């Protein structure tokens, strides 16, 4: 039975430990949980599972295990009780620079001087470039991924992606400059697959996004307060933060689930839990999974209390899980 | 009139970008119209849009219609309103429970905002309601219902 | 402003989130990343004076910057009782 | 011919033009409150207002 | 002497005036801006409200 | 509403031939007083006294007041001019 390390900070993630446990040991897969903390987490450990971060331990986990980039799947709108959204095959993604490092903001002629000027300036030189060239790398990252999404979900001939982008900052200015240079640059995946990726604005974007998601299927935000917006938008419009998977990657796949501080819907994380057997090979038993959360949903329709519609407990709702499973 | 139903069809629908760099929203589309947008939109749909095309299409366009309607209500509200304070957070159907929320908090947060900086509760009260009043005229908002709010805010403090 | 907006624009001082936080974690661990690239172009002495230094920012993760914040407190004790010495007329 | 000329002479699909802005006028206090900062500001507004 | 424009700026400052002006601007901020023209020719509410903010 | 007037005054001396009086430029100094533009205040006070006219000391101390007012509040000239330049040339530093 593998070990897959298993952080939570907070008493919601302590009780999820023991509901997620009891719903694997009804699922019957043969791995196990460990719980651990963000900061002590082990390296070498490719796929996992956790909890709501905030921001400060999102940019040390990813700091940590080499991340990049968050998608989310809204895949519970489907469930969601009187769906304005059903069937939302989209995926937001949003870079983490800002998270992973968040200070990338920032005589007379005598011999010795200017010379002093001309080795700190050769410092200062030196430390941004690094960190220009790093930032290039991660929204490189965000975006092969986002267009190797793209092109791995099934077309429709369409194939849209629409990419926030409001004029001004550095980072709006680095990701105009890496969409420029991956469209002009590569351009063969992407007019061969018909994928057409627009930058937008956010007051034109997330109109769009919200009346019709039909015509978008990728979403790519850079971590601004915009992005970081939107990405709440999604999380939200998806079934309310608790119903929507997140989920990292870079150097390792890690999964979450997205969560205020009143809320208690842990279907975001059956989600994830199902993504993460899905991952490593266990595919039955993520169906398992994902069919026990549709029955506790239409069948006997259990809701948990901060959802509209039905109201019940999180262990409850966790008990009627795991027998649908069983 | 049937002209602008239909490209206001198409607009919802999705078959159709609007003449600019323009997005659709409720404020931003019923101030093209006639601010008798839904239930002529309906009326328009149920006499001459439904009859014609068969039963099978009239129902999946019925629910669509009825979707992009919720969704432009839902539209209504701004995006920092939505977000930060944590108006969708919840769900579509709780959208209006913390809208009350937020603004009965805010409305005994600026309550108390006011009598911290100058007490004298009744001329705090009063620029209260020269504050609210100003804003609901501002936003095209009833009086009678600002006067009210302010009421209930003042009572529930 | 066409439409009867539902909320009014209402904002409190104490709602606006003024944090200005001060992180440490990331920025060592930028440092450490730094240093790694840094390896690459490294004589032998350089290379094992960097390895020290790598293994001393482990140690200081590891540790959850105690060590790092007794050290700054060590330096910081030696400074202060720097300055009163060369006050030479107090 | 009257009822295709009439509805053929307005654009719905377009945006009206809305109430012209007269100059701002910015108060003293406003200024001397931020002195260097309204221009900022103003310049993102023409930016909102081109582009949001 | 680099200290001296900064100790002029300290004087310009350091007034009672200026911290009556901010205790008066922040709790009613509506007064200062022309909120009612903003208000009238801008279409969309949400960049008068993120003026504000 | 300055410019109207100063090319009515245009429209006045060079179009016509008439020119105007201490009555026109009343009306003229009335508008930089209510405009508290106290720079083409003293050009109207300069000019009158260069024509003969002379001023209302009404608006010759409103003028002075809008002056002592925006002396003693920093308004003397826009903020905008008082700050410091890029000291490194850049055609987005300098904003054009």
């Amino acid at each position: 039975a593998k070990t897959i390390p298993f952080v939570a900070s907070t008493a919601l993630g302590e009780r999820l430990f023991a509901g997620v446990q009891k719903v694997l040991a009804a699922a019957k897969a043969p791995v196990s949980l460990v719980q651990t903390d963000a900061k002590f987490a082990p390296a070498d450990a490719k796929y996992l599972l956790a909890e709501p971060l905030s921001a400060a331990a999102t940019g040390e986990l990813a700091n940590k295990y080499g991340l990049s980039s968050k998608v989310t799947s809204g895949a519970a709108s489907q469930f969601y009780p009187n769906s304005i959204y059903p069937s939302l095959n989209v995926e937001v993604v949003q870079n983490l620079y800002a998270l992973s490092n968040p200070a990338f903001s920032s005589t007379v002629k005598d011999e010795s001087a200017i010379k002093l000027a001309e080795l700190q300036k050769e410092t200062e030189r030196n430390i941004s470039s690094f960190f220009r060239d790093e930032a290039n790398k991660s929204v490189q990252a965000t975006l092969r991924l986002a267009c190797d999404k793209a092109i791995k979900t099934k077309a429709d001939k369409k194939t849209v992606m629409v990419v926030t982008k409001p004029h001004g900052d550095a980072f709006d200015d680095l990701l105009a400059q890496v969409t420029k240079s991956e469209s002009d640059g590569r351009a063969d995946e992407l007019r061969n697959s018909s994928v057409s990726v627009e930058p937008t604005l956010v007051g034109n974007a997330w109109p769009k996004l919200v009346m019709f998601p039909e015509g978008v299927n990728v979403v790519v935000c850079g971590p601004n307060a915009s992005g970081d917006q939107v990405a709440q938008l999604f999380v939200g419009i998806a079934g309310g933060t608790g119903m929507v998977a997140q989920q990292l990657v870079g150097d390792a796949v890690v999964f979450t689930s997205a969560n205020a501080e009143d809320n208690e819907n842990p279907t975001g994380a059956l989600l994830a839990a199902s993504n993460l057997l899905t991952a490593l090979g266990h595919e039955a038993e993520a169906k398992k999974i994902a069919a026990a959360v549709a029955k506790a949903y239409t069948t006997d329709r259990i809701l948990p209390k901060e959802l509209p519609g039905g109201k019940a407990d999180l262990e409850a709702f966790i008990d009627a899980v795991a027998k649908h499973a069983s | 009139d049937a002209v602008k139903f239909q490209t206001l069809y198409n607009v919802l629908t999705g078959k159709q970008h609007l003449k600019d760099q323009v997005p659709v929203k409720d404020c931003n589309l019923t101030a093209i119209f006639g601010a008798s947008w839904k239930a002529d939109l309906n009326k328009w749909f149920d006499s001459e849009y439904a009859p014609k095309l068969p039963a099978a299409e009239r129902d999946s366009a019925k629910k669509s219609l009825d979707l992009y309607l919720k969704r432009v209500d839902l539209t209504r509200y701004t995006r920092e309103e939505l977000t930060t304070y944590g108006i969708l957070a919840c769900g579509p159907g709780k959208v209006d429970a913390l809208t009350e929320k937020h603004l009965l908090e805010t409305g005994k947060a600026r309550l108390e905002e006011l009598t911290a900086g100058l007490g004298n509760k009744d001329e705090g009260v009063n620029a209260f309601r020269k504050e609210v009043e100003q804003e609901g005229k501002y936003a095209n908002w009833p009086a009678e219902k600002s006067k009210a709010l302010a009421d209930k805010v003042i009572a529930a403090s | 402003v066409s439409g009867v907006a539902p909320t009014i624009y209402l904002r409190s001082k104490a709602a606006l989130p003024a944090t200005s936080t001060t992180d440490v974690r990331p920025q060592l661990y930028a440092l450490q990343r730094f240093a790694k690239a840094q390896l690459k172009t490294a004589t032998e002495a350089e290379r094992a004076a960097i390895e020290a230094d790598i293994a001393r920012y482990q140690e200081y993760l590891d540790s959850d910057l105690e060590k790092l914040k007794q050290d700054v407190a060590e330096d910081t004790a030696k400074k202060q009782k720097l300055i009163p010495l060369l006050d030479r007329y107090p | 011919a009257l009822a295709k000329a009439s509805a053929a002479q307005v654009d719905w699909t377009s945006l009206p033009a809305a109430p012209p802005r007269p100059s701002p006028s910015a108060p003293d206090t406003l200024i001397r409150l931020l002195g260097s900062v309204v221009d900022d500001l103003a310049d993102a507004d023409k930016v909102e207002q081109k582009y949001g | 002497n680099v200290y001296a424009p900064m100790a002029e700026k300290l004087a310009l400052k350091s007034n009672p005036e200026l911290k009556v002006l901010f205790k008066e601007a922040l709790l009613q901020p509506a007064k200062l801006l022309p909120l009612d023209v903003d208000y009238q020719c801008s279409h969309d509410r949400e960049v008068v409200e993120a003026k504000r903010d | 509403k300055f410019a109207a007037m100063m090319d009515i005054l245009e429209e006045m001396d060079a179009r016509s031939g008439i020119k105007p009086n201490a009555e026109s430029w009343g009306y003229v100094l009335k508008e930089l007083v209510q405009a508290g533009d106290f720079r083409l205040g003293w050009v109207c006070i300069a000019g009158m006294k260069s024509l003969g006219i002379t001023p209302d000391q009404a608006l010759v101390d409103a003028n002075e007041a809008n002056a002592a007012k925006a002396k003693a509040a920093g308004t003397d000239f826009p903020a905008y001019l008082k700050k410091a330049a890029p000291e490194s040339f850049d055609t987005k530093a300098w904003g054009i």
